[PDB]
């Protein structure tokens, strides 16, 4: 939704729950396009 | 005994800021260096 | 020798399909160090040969091009590797490989 | 005293170490802005 300082404030997509988290821990999301893709190697981003 | 209780709170709050920075410093450098290889394959892709 | 790995992850403890703890998967890929792996993977250069057997293996892309008298083979791979028009950052020369 | 020394000279030396870090992440988000830029116009070349 917004950033604070060293935080981000969001919401759980499952259910619409608010939450605050550090910009440290979320991570960017996997494009459709690369969903179940083979190689780890040809991802446009790593994240676990 | 003042000037040494001072001393360490000032020290534990710095070793925090400190550890919070590394953090996001060695996050920054792994996107820093996946975004040259994303780059590399865009120019090869040219 | 040279080694192939193929690693295998645990879905759960409960010894049934389907089923899947999310935390087990994550800690033993993380431990396998796979994140750090595929970084320098991808980063750095997996392909590797010597400069006779490049140029003796492909010389066939730039015979016109490649001298016939006796010289540095690594000469002739940078002519054809120019030939090729290869971005520089796809490759590394060095006095061997 | 020896407390009061030490404390101080680890607070310094932390304090180094930490102005050290801050301008290393400082470059690292520029490089970072910088690099977005540059892919962005990679993206409409291709």
């Amino acid at each position: 939704k917004e950033e604070k300082g060293d935080e981000v404030t969001v919401e759980l997509q499952e259910n619409g729950k608010k939450v605050t988290l550090s910009k440290d821990d979320i991570q960017k999301m996997n494009p459709p396009k690369f969903s179940k893709v083979e190689d780890m190697a040809e991802l446009t981003c790593l994240n676990e | 005994q003042r000037e040494i209780e001072s001393l360490t709170q000032q020290f534990e709050e710095k070793a925090a800021s400190y550890d919070k920075l590394e953090k996001t410093k060695n996050r920054l450098q792994q996107e820093l260096d996946d975004l040259v290889v994303d780059l590399d394959n865009q120019r090869q892709l040219v | 020798t040279n080694p192939n790995f193929v690693r295998c992850i645990i879905p759960n403890h409960e010894k049934r399909a389907g089923k899947l703890d999310a935390h087990l998967v994550l800690e033993q890929l993380r431990c396998n160090g796979v994140l750090e792996g595929i970084r320098i993977c991808r980063q750095g250069f997996p392909n590797r040969i010597v400069f006779q057997e490049f140029r003796q293996r492909y010389e066939i892309l730039a015979a016109n091009a490649i001298p016939k008298g006796f010289m540095d083979g690594k000469q002739a791979c940078i002519l054809m590797i120019k030939a090729l028009e290869l971005d520089p950052n796809l490759y590394r020369i060095g006095q061997s490989k």
